[PDB]
């Protein structure tokens, strides 16, 4: 929606304020562009860790999958966000979770070399 | 497996059909919904 | 960026560069974390 | 016949260009050139 | 100097194959046949 | 300027041999090229004409001509199955050793394409 749009574009830029009152406002939480990104994955994507809570709070899916298969928790582990990694595992997050091209988040974690959100996943695996 | 290959003639060739092999293989995981979508603007 | 005109003769001919022109301009739009691991399994395959 | 293909990009252009100028070119070779050029391309993938 | 690209898709493959076999055809002519070619198609 | 080469070029095609005779009289050059670099000899070993390419090898026409793809009269008719024609280029120095530029010879083309009795005159004519 309108709505919509502002509260992926609010949870992007981390206006918390704007996505509290977007949310009073009747945004839908599991709002997606044209590829399926989520106000949660572009939360989990850019480190805004108050709107993570937020939406989680306000019934965002945790494993929402975009048109590549990638989850919030992906996108949390590829740009090295730990304490949203937390969160979205402690709200059920899958960690075993493969994009289209057969990666984890653990594989992600890898691959942009945060050995401490590897560690995390593993543990939890 | 279901990888096929393609013998090419020249690194010229090859960087020109590598750039389309990407840009054709990224564009085939989309579903038709999301690619027809884009294409409405194109018509326009 | 600038907008460009390509004459074309025949259809078929059309369609396929048209196929070819918006798989192009539509992969500019996908995140960099799409493409990157798209290139990686690229390469983690040339490698087998 | 004629058609009009909006392109955003003197690259992506000029790559549709040079496709597009292959692609005619090709209605004008000879059968014997063409058909020599795909036994070819034939006799080297059963080698490899 | 022969390179291999490796392609996942029937579709995908086909297209890069017809688009392969026009740009070496064309690969094989001097300079001067495909400017000779190309005044000839402006005229 | 003049059409003669073009008219050349057109007439050893259409296998037209009284028109050949009277382009090359009327001074029309025996080695004139479309954009391709087909000769009139080219075309007449091409498409069949004997007497065509026997006035226009009487008349200077090389025998050994190279069309863009390094194709020679002696490669076309080798791969369109015209044996009495190959005798004739063979006996005016058509290179039997001719490759093109996908390494084919004459004799490669008339295997390929099922012309074993030229094949054999090929393989002979050494």
């Amino acid at each position: 929606s309108d709505l919509g749009k502002k509260l992926l574009e609010a949870a992007r830029a981390g206006q918390d304020d704007e996505v509290r009152i977007l949310m009073a406002n009747g945004a839908d939480v599991n709002a997606a562009d044209w590829l399926g990104y989520t106000p949660l994955h572009l939360a989990a994507w850019y480190g805004h860790l108050e709107i993570v809570e937020v939406l989680l709070k306000t019934g965002a899916d945790v494993n929402a999958r975009d048109a590549y298969g990638i989850t919030p928790l992906h996108l949390a582990a590829y740009y090295g966000h730990l304490e949203i990694v937390e969160v979205l595992l402690k709200h059920g997050a899958d960690v075993n979770a493969q994009d289209k091209f057969g990666k984890t988040p653990f594989d992600l974690a890898i691959d942009n070399g945060n050995e401490d959100i590897a560690e995390v996943l593993q543990k939890a695996a | 497996d279901e990888l096929l290959y393609l013998p090419v003639r020249g690194r010229e060739t090859y960087e020109m059909l590598l750039k389309i092999k990407e840009s054709l293989e990224l564009m085939q995981y989309l579903p038709q919904h999301t690619i027809e979508t884009y294409r409405q603007q194109q018509q326009q």
